[PDB]
């Protein structure tokens, strides 16, 4: 319905970050909000139609434009780590008090981009005790050391994304001052795990740098990327 | 100013999840409940305009403009209905919403045959990498973190799927020196 872009973003203190929302509905109001822990949403500003953006609750370090009634764009002229947040866009009308929301932009603001690094994904295979004694086999995926925590974890059994029998940490653990950790459990039937032909892959999608960004380092650039650990069903 | 009942709610796969809300203008013309799945933004779930009950599916919402309290109750909570729950209030057509503090409701797996087990699992793609899986432990056992600056406990996880019975559960731990036993002096409530 509504879309935003980028959906993730790293910035350095001092950034031309402009988030851009578009409602291919026909709504005449367009809203930019941010969600930080303890607030549900706080409005920054909004446009009542193509033309004039007006103001909001949090307009400080944020400006906006409404070049189209189907595009409302928020700018952070000079970044600051206080603007590290999740940003939601909305589009509204007078048909109802109900409003329509974009999916999210995760913006993290750092002092040194060298800290942005993709995760280490490890897939831990089921227990002998577990299989034998409880006739079930939990594999455990664990991603350590990534920065920032713009990620999404997904299991993939034999090429198909799976959800049944998957339970995953709600939020990411601050392992250290940068490295984040995240874990996830996939339980299945021992008869299924023993099949030597069933292929389990845990994939972490990580959202690092935009290729428009500079990375003069001795190591590879931490762009957006999938990183998986795989394992096949064994017999003993 | 609108505030919501728990910041944080975890319930097993069958509970009645009960969130509450609080506006200030007794006359507020409307109260909305928005759901926010991981990966989506708030979709609108359900509305109260009048003073009473409003069942919708396994949802009920009750308002009291002479108590300033709106509450959303979920009956037979599902994995599927775990998300952020925003309580907005549209005190008029011509006003915008005033949003709430939120509530992170999360549906733990419900372990009906508590069969606790500290297993330890091994990294296939070699190293000396192992970790501990503390699985099948009752809907009561609480979980803080570890004993030192070289260990990690992670709390009870969060299901994502509507149907099965082998819906995985468990805490997990790992250490940063091969010296520590996978069943150490655990900083939590334990039960055999």
């Amino acid at each position: 319905a509504v879309t935003q872009s980028p959906r993730n973003k790293v910035a350095v203190t001092g950034g031309k970050v402009t988030l851009s929302c578009n409602q291919t509905n026909n709504h005449n109001n367009m809203y930019w909000y941010r969600q930080d822990t303890g607030h549900g949403l706080r409005l920054i500003h909004y446009s009542y139609g193509a033309g004039s953006t007006e103001k909001g609750d949090i307009p400080d370090g944020y400006k906006a434009s409404r070049p189209s009634q189907e595009n409302f764009s928020l700018i952070l002229e000079l970044a600051t780590p206080s603007q590290t947040s999740v940003y939601f866009c909305a589009s509204g009308d007078m048909g109802a008090a109900e409003v329509f929301f974009g999916k999210g932009t995760r913006l993290t603001v750092v002092e040194d981009l060298r800290n942005v690094t993709p995760p280490k994904v490890s897939l831990f295979e089921p227990s002998k005790a577990e299989i034998a004694n409880k006739q079930k086999a939990t594999l455990v995926c664990l991603a350590r050391g990534f920065f920032p925590d713009h990620v999404e974890l997904s299991w993939w059994v034999n090429g198909k994304e799976v959800h049944s029998g998957v339970c995953t940490d709600p939020q990411a653990y601050k392992e250290s001052n940068y490295s984040y950790a995240l874990s996830s459990r996939l339980r299945v039937s021992a008869t299924f795990w023993h099949n030597p032909r069933n292929h389990f892959r845990c994939q972490v999608q990580f959202h690092g740098l935009s290729e428009e960004d500079k990375w003069p380092e001795g190591s590879p650039k931490p762009v957006t990327q999938n990183i998986s650990a795989e394992a096949w069903g064994r017999a003993d | 100013k609108v505030q919501q009942s728990p910041e944080s709610l975890i319930v097993p796969e069958g509970a009645m999840s009960s969130l509450n809300c609080t506006f200030s203008n007794s006359a507020s013309q409307s109260i909305w409940w928005y759901q926010q799945h991981p990966g989506k933004g708030p979709e609108a779930l359900i509305s109260i305009f009048s003073n009473g009950n409003k069942k919708e599916g396994r949802l009920t919402v009750y308002l009291n403009r002479a108590s300033l309290h709106v509450s959303l109750h979920i009956r037979d909570s599902q994995p599927s209905d775990s998300a952020v729950y925003l309580c907005a209030v549209s005190k008029g057509s011509n006003y915008q919403l005033i949003w709430g503090s939120g509530t992170k409701l999360i549906i733990k797996p419900d372990i009906q045959n508590p069969e606790p087990a500290v297993y330890q699992l091994k990294d296939p793609r070699s190293q000396d990498s192992t970790l501990c899986l503390f699985t099948d432990f009752d809907s009561q056992i609480n979980v803080p973190k570890t004993m030192e600056s070289g260990t990690f406990i992670t709390d009870k996880c969060v299901l994502d799927m509507k149907a099965m019975d082998s819906k995985s559960n468990g805490a997990i731990a790992w250490s940063n020196q091969t010296s520590f036993t996978c069943q150490d002096i655990f900083k939590e409530t334990n039960a055999t």
